[PDB]
């Protein structure tokens, strides 16, 4: 017969790997400029996360640019808190930020994070 | 009063085929 | 302060970057395995492989777009763990296995090889 | 003489800080 082996923190262990490409600046091939900050990322990550970079770099037009800059309303550290969430799992919320937060994942199209914010503040 | 939460709802839109 | 991990978030992000692959998006490297082309990522080979890490750290091969392996590596192998790579799902029949294995040990992919030879004790 | 296995080890190399 056939046999099949699933690796259960395969995904886990390659989102980290990533993350430490990252931290090394590894392959990166995008900036992402957010008003006077600049993120070094990969595009299939960001992708991978977002409504807005999902639909940036399937546009033939912006595919292959290597600069991407946000609305200069966006807060760099709120986008800082998406990039970490997107490349570890992990969002980290204050009741200082969580407007924030919430804002910018709107802005990314994040809707899950959105909802997730969402229920946060309902519990105040 | 802060907490940590481990949730396993999705997180992130769905590429589609 | 507060923390929510999401526990699915890693094979959420592992999935979409297989359906990104089997639409040829952001595919940034081209495998040649004997007369086999495989389309990927960089970042997953090099997240999945020691020999992908090598070779795309490798300050002359970090730009290069087309990647010739060995000539004794299996097409069918090299596909079974691709597919792994983006899947986490190892799929091995006993006619495959020792070429699995063997391409995973050309590719460095030491914990897969250690499976492996689990298995073929079991 | 058929399986599908489970398997919550390590898969894939570390690559480090
Ligand atoms: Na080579």
């Amino acid at each position: 017969p056939d046999s099949q082996i699933q690796f259960t923190r395969h995904a886990s262990d390659v989102l980290l790997n990533l993350n430490r490409l990252r931290s090394r600046d590894i392959l990166t091939d995008v900036v992402i400029v957010v008003s006077r900050e600049q993120f070094r990322a990969h595009k299939t990550v960001l992708m991978a996360c977002s409504g807005l970079f999902y639909s940036i770099f399937t546009d033939q037009l912006k595919r292959n640019l290597s600069v991407i800059n946000l609305d200069p309303e966006i807060n760099p550290e709120g986008f800082n808190i998406l990039l970490d969430f997107m490349y570890t799992s992990r969002l980290n919320l204050r009741e200082g930020n969580i407007m924030a937060v919430m804002a910018t994942a709107m802005y990314l199209q994040m809707e899950h994070v959105v909802d997730t914010c969402r229920k946060f503040i309902k519990a105040s | 009063p802060g907490g940590f939460l481990c949730w396993d709802g999705r997180s992130i839109h769905e590429i589609p085929r």
